[PDB]
RNA sequence: CGACUUACCAACCCGAUGCAAACUGCGAAUACCGGAGAAUGUUAUCACGGGAGACACACGGCGGGUGCUAACGUCCGUC
RNA sequence: UCCUCCUAAAGAGUAACGGAGGAGCACGAAGGUUGGCUAAUCCUGGUCGGACAUCAGGAGGUUAGUGCAAUGGCAUAAGCCAGCUUGACUGCGAGCGUGACGGCGCGAGCAGGUGCGAAAGCAGGUCAUAGUGAUCCGGUGGUUCUGAAUGGAAGGGCCAUC
RNA sequence: UGCCUGGCGGCCGUAGCGCGGUGGUCCCACCUGACCCCAUGCCGAACUCAGAAGUGAAACGCCGUAGCGCCGAUGGUAGUGUGGGGUCUCCCCAUGCGAGAGUAGGGAACUGCCAGGCAA
RNA sequence: UAGUCCGGAUUGGAGUCUGCAACUCGACUCCAUGAAGUCGGAAUCGCUAGUAAUCGUGGAUCAGAAUGCCACGGUGAAUAC
RNA sequence: CGCGGGGUGGAGCAGCCUGGUAGCUCGUCGGGCUCAUAACCCGAAGAUCGUCGGUUCAAAUCCGGCCCCCGCAACCA
RNA sequence: CGCGGGGUGGAGCAGCCUGGUAGCUCGUCGGGCUCAUAACCCGAAGAUCGUCGGUUCAAAUCCGGCCCCCGCAACCA
């Protein structure tokens, strides 16, 4: 053949889901671009990884002018 | 405007041979001397004299005259 | 022989020809050849059935071809073992679900439009039927 | 349009400031008049507001739209803000280059006592 | 400032009667005069553009911007961010001073000037002249320049149509065909 | 290949150093960044040097 | 250099149709993650230690790659 | 060996000599940060100037751009200019993700000491995911460690790095 | 209390366009000047400063009009978990879930908190 | 010491004579026009003194139409081992 | 069918695997030389690079398909 | 890993250890030559030392780097 190569899989996706209790530091979403965005008490690292900045329950929202998905935390 | 970088934009007197004296401001020096202006240029007469040039039948009649 | 003029990808998966068709209504022309059966029409079959209609109705009338291939079919050479790559694209097919209007005619009599579609249907693999442009 | 270009030029500050959850001092400048208002960290309700459009301040000044007028508002807002109990705030320049009237307003707000 | 005051004192009036304008702001006013000089031959000789800038800086008051090439193209052998021409975007006070000097004493020195094109409008009142030589302006000394590199003048206005924008210029005794 | 590696050495202090890459052909002059020396515990002018 | 004729060939928008594993302005059933609560189950769970075997699988049904929608073929997912 | 897309059955993962493409670097500014900007393709008009340089307008609305493939992303722009600079910083690290493991990744906050901004703040390399190899054995500089009787030293160790 | 207009959020297109009409006492915008503060990689177009002669022309508001965009049922259709059956590269019963598209239509948004002016 | 006050081609216009007649197709004149050309590649020609070179001049044919032909005289060389 | 290498004025060769440049030798056309032809001398033209597509600011030169062309391999039973 | 030599017109050379004066040979255009061609002969057109830095009256030259050019023989993750 001419081809037959492939990269190792990156285990990207929503790790902790909506309504799930998480501890401060817990990664919520591993993903490439900002498919989800950082809302209240959530960070956004160099890898665009959304992580909890405070102990609470995860909350997914669909808010903004352009109608983007935001991840917030509420204690 | 930004000072230093630009050239010296000084006032000067334009005076053509027609008689139209006219102060202006430009990068020249001391004085000016012009040939023509917006007044005294042949465009209002120019178009009258330029368009009415053709005429072949009368040119023949001027030679024969009969 | 009908074929896409350039394509994104040379080779395509096999897939599965399931469900019902979408081009069911006789849209442009008066009459039409509807596919009762399920299957796939090669580029050769379409041209062969087009020639059989066109030559039956003569110069007069107008024909539409609602189906177009755009699905390449690979085939492995003779006396070649399995694997060592996907085979080479030989021919092109159009997947035909039940209900799909294949051809449509216009500007001909009803009795002589049928006789033409029989000759076309004879070339095709799929079981077909005659349909008229109804209202709504 | 100019306005729209000023809004999106400001937006980055606003959105960064609402994420922190801080009490912002918005300052809307205008050819005639200069406005200022302290807004609660939620963003909706206003706690303190002052401007040269207010006759209480307009009656005193020479002209409503200059550095000395901006200082008079900048003093006023901060003078109310301390009575309400506000002290630690942020300063939303609101798409206006921090230089003239808004700088005078901010400096007057600092010198009045509003610690930010 | 002479043509500037002429606009306000006269012309402001003359145009009101033609198109029965509701307000004084409806009348077209002249916004900016943009002198361009796409020298182009600066690919070979780098100084040749510095000579053109010296000529634009003479013709206008202010010093020109050296315009970079927007995109790379093979047809002329140029690349992204290469200095290819000069421009001056003069407006306000010196604009009216230049606009007088253009029509009153520069146009008349155009070689065999018979009439300027009245059909040279953009469909939105913005006029565009193109002068062949530099010598037509009296700011350039004769034994200084050694190349006939023309510029092009572009008068930008607030009019919404070329017919509406023609009267504006025509009202300044602008020589049309 | 091409882009070699260098040793940014501290001026004022102990022989602590950083290491970075550098293109030597395009940039023939030497670096002079102002990085943190942790032995002195201070920001110091770190000059370029070879390994 | 002034310009007429024309058995004539297909643009980008219009309206009407199709098609797509590597197209998506939409979009299920399921499956998966978390919490709440009954009841049921020989703790079924997870944790640490002692011993292993095993790491040639087969076919059948569903989703598929491959082959010819060939093979008691081949390769995966799932029972 | 590594990265991207599909195959992959809407969590993760998932094979074949299945289908298509890439990588083995680049960069002292192409990093940091404050201040500004906003794109392709046209249609017009315009000195040479043409099918295409530069200017002016309009219509467009991201059709572009992103150091390099693809996918996901980007207007608050992560795109494009600009001014100061060295956070491409040392010691840590709550907690998570991903690994059979060796490993790999993300990370608020803390201590020290810095840039930038008026500050709010931001900054522990670059839109993200490729740019890479374990140990052993040596080399180089350092060091509050060892120092085969005792002082040293060699050789070790520990740091940093090849 | 209403009528106005600003600032600032909630909501993100039933919230946007095209179209037609309008507002200028304030408010807002163009505007007026540029010794200055500061500004253009040229230009007071920007940004900035000082002002009040004009104006509501453009902008922005604001009210109208379905030319578009958008929202959008019901019934059906397609898929489909579970269990069964076929004529078994396809489908069909039983039972649950049930779109997309397209119709009937809805539609010129709706509200918070200060702040100023105007008929009360 | 310049494509020049060098060259004077080429063209537009206005004419003059001859001649039945000047557009194909004459000559000359005036006005404007102002080209190639900066001493010529391989080659190559004539010329041994009033000759070569160079300046004008006339005639024949001829209504008109020479830069040709045939004649005439001005200045007048170099070189021939 | 696998595997390298090719395809450039009329001929044979460079330039091609390091992207912007088209040379060399004959032949051809024009003029010389000769009584003439050859030889010889002096000028001149002549190839968008197999073809169709990409990538790119730009392709003879990079990459892909397809049409000829050489060289190599198609073995154990 | 090194100590060493070596670095000029387009290129192959020397000259470079013994600081004040960069040669020499192929590429170079005009001659003279001959009814002519080849030769042969004569003169012309080009580097202030790859390049940057210290001292001293004078620095390719004395001394340090770079870009490198290597001769080699060593080279055991
Ligand atoms: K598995
Ligand atoms: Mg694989
Ligand atoms: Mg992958
Ligand atoms: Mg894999
Ligand atoms: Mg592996
Ligand atoms: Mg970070
Ligand atoms: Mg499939
Ligand atoms: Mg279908
Ligand atoms: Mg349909
Ligand atoms: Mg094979
Ligand atoms: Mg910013
Ligand atoms: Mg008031
Ligand atoms: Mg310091
Ligand atoms: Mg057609
Ligand atoms: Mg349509
Ligand atoms: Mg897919
Ligand atoms: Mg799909
Ligand atoms: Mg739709
Ligand atoms: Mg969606
Ligand atoms: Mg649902
Ligand atoms: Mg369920
Ligand atoms: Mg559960
Ligand atoms: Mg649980
Ligand atoms: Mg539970
Ligand atoms: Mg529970
Ligand atoms: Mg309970
Ligand atoms: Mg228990
Ligand atoms: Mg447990
Ligand atoms: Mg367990
Ligand atoms: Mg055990
Ligand atoms: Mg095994
Ligand atoms: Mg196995
Ligand atoms: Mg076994
Ligand atoms: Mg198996
Ligand atoms: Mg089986
Ligand atoms: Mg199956
Ligand atoms: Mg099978
Ligand atoms: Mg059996
Ligand atoms: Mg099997
Ligand atoms: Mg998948
Ligand atoms: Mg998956
Ligand atoms: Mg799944
Ligand atoms: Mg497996
Ligand atoms: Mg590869
Ligand atoms: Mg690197
Ligand atoms: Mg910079
Ligand atoms: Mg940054
Ligand atoms: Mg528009
Ligand atoms: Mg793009
Ligand atoms: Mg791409
Ligand atoms: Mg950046
Ligand atoms: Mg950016
Ligand atoms: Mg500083
Ligand atoms: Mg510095
Ligand atoms: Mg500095
Ligand atoms: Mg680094
Ligand atoms: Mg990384
Ligand atoms: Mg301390
Ligand atoms: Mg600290
Ligand atoms: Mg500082
Ligand atoms: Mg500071
Ligand atoms: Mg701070
Ligand atoms: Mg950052
Ligand atoms: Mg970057
Ligand atoms: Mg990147
Ligand atoms: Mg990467
Ligand atoms: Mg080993
Ligand atoms: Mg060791
Ligand atoms: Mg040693
Ligand atoms: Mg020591
Ligand atoms: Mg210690
Ligand atoms: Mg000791
Ligand atoms: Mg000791
Ligand atoms: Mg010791
Ligand atoms: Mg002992
Ligand atoms: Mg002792
Ligand atoms: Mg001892
Ligand atoms: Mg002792
Ligand atoms: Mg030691
Ligand atoms: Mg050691
Ligand atoms: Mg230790
Ligand atoms: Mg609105
Ligand atoms: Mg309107
Ligand atoms: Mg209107
Ligand atoms: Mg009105
Ligand atoms: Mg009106
Ligand atoms: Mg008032
Ligand atoms: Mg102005
Ligand atoms: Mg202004
Ligand atoms: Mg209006
Ligand atoms: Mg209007
Ligand atoms: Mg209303
Ligand atoms: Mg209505
Ligand atoms: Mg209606
Ligand atoms: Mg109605
Ligand atoms: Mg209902
Ligand atoms: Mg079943
Ligand atoms: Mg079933
Ligand atoms: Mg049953
Ligand atoms: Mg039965
Ligand atoms: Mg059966
Ligand atoms: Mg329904
Ligand atoms: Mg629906
Ligand atoms: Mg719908
Ligand atoms: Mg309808
Ligand atoms: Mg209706
Ligand atoms: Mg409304
Ligand atoms: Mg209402
Ligand atoms: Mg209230
Ligand atoms: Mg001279
Ligand atoms: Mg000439
Ligand atoms: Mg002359
Ligand atoms: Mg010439
Ligand atoms: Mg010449
Ligand atoms: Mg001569
Ligand atoms: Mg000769
Ligand atoms: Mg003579
Ligand atoms: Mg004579
Ligand atoms: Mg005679
Ligand atoms: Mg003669
Ligand atoms: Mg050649
Ligand atoms: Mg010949
Ligand atoms: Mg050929
Ligand atoms: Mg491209
Ligand atoms: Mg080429
Ligand atoms: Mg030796
Ligand atoms: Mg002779
Ligand atoms: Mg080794």
């Amino acid at each position: 053949t001419r081809n037959g190569r492939d990269s190792e899989a990156k285990r990207l996706g929503v790790k902790r889901f909506g309504g799930e209790s998480v501890l401060a530091g817990s990664i919520i979403v591993r993903q490439r671009g900002t498919k989800f965005h950082a809302g209240a008490n959530v960070g956004c690292g160099r890898d665009h990884t959304l992580f909890a900045k405070a102990d609470g329950k995860v909350k997914f929202e669909v808010k903004g002018p352009k109608n983007r998905k935001f991840i917030s935390i509420e204690a | 405007m930004k000072k230093d970088i630009h050239p010296k934009y000084e006032e000067i007197t334009a005076s053509c041979s027609c008689g139209n004296v006219m102060k202006i401001r430009s990068t020249v020096g001391h004085d000016l001397n012009l040939d023509v202006c917006s007044k005294c240029h042949p465009f209002f007469t120019g178009k009258q004299r330029d368009v009415a040039t053709g005429g072949r039948v009368d040119r023949f009649n001027k030679r024969f005259n009969i | 022989m009908l074929q896409p003029k350039r394509t994104k990808f040379r080779k395509m998966h096999k897939g599965r020809n399931r469900g019902l068709a979408q081009g069911t209504d006789v849209s442009f022309g008066s009459f039409g050849l509807k596919a009762v059966g399920r299957g796939r029409l090669t580029a050769r079959q379409i041209e062969a059935a087009r020639r059989a209609m066109t030559r039956a109705v003569k110069r007069q009338g107008k024909i539409w071809i609602r189906v177009f291939p755009d699905k390449p079919i690979t085939e492995k050479p003779l006396a070649v073992r399995m694997g060592k790559g996907k085979g080479n694209v030989e021919y092109w097919v159009a997947l035909i679900q039940p209900g799909k209007v294949l051809y449509e005619m216009d500007g001909v009599p009803e009795e002589l439009a049928r006789e033409a579609f029989k000759l076309a249907a004879a070339k095709l693999p799929i079981k077909t039927t005659f349909v008229t442009k109804t209202v709504m | 349009d100019k306005k729209s270009a000023r809004i999106r030029r400001a937006t980055r500050a606003r959105r960064k400031l609402q994420e922190l959850g801080a009490t912002r001092l918005v300052v809307h400048r205008t050819p005639r008049h200069i406005y200022a208002q302290v807004i609660a960290p939620n963003g909706s309700e206003v706690l303190v507001a002052a401007s040269t459009v207010e006759k209480a301040i307009a009656e005193q000044l020479k002209y409503t739209g200059n550095k000395d007028a901006a200082a008079a508002v900048g003093k006023a807002v901060a003078e109310r803000a301390l009575e309400k109990g506000i002290k630690d705030v942020s300063f939303d320049r609101s798409g206006f280059q921090y230089h003239g009237r808004v700088q005078a307003l901010a400096d007057a707000a600092r010198e009045a006592g509003l610690q930010f | 400032a002479k043509l500037h005051d002429y606009y306000k004192d006269e012309v402001v009036k003359k145009l009101m009667t033609e198109f029965n304008y509701n307000s004084v702001m409806q009348v077209p006013r002249v916004e900016k005069i943009t002198l361009n000089m796409g020298v182009g031959e600066a690919i070979a000789d780098k100084k040749l553009l510095d000579n053109a800038a010296a000529d634009l800086a003479a013709i206008s008051g202010q010093k020109p911007l050296i315009t970079k090439a927007r995109k790379s193209v093979a047809g002329f052998k140029i690349r992204q961010g290469y200095p290819i021409g000069c421009k001056v975007t003069l407006r306000g006070e010196r604009m009216w001073e230049f606009f007088e000097r253009l029509i009153t004493i520069a146009v008349p020195r155009i070689r065999d000037f018979r009439g300027l094109s009245a059909k040279s409008f953009d469909g939105r009142g913005n006029y565009s002249m193109g002068v062949r030589e530099q010598i037509i302006f009296p700011e350039i000394d004769y034994d200084k320049v050694d190349r006939v590199r023309g510029l092009d003048i572009t008068i930008t206005t607030t009019a919404k149509s070329d017919e509406e924008g023609r009267a504006l210029l025509a009202a300044f005794d602008f020589p049309f065909r | 290949g091409i882009r070699e590696k260098i040793k940014l050495v501290s001026s004022a202090g102990t022989g602590h150093f950083y290491t970075t890459t550098k293109n030597k052909r395009t940039k023939p002059e030497k670096l002079e960044l102002k990085k943190f020396d942790p032995v002195v515990r201070q920001h110091v002018i770190y000059k370029e040097a070879k390994i």
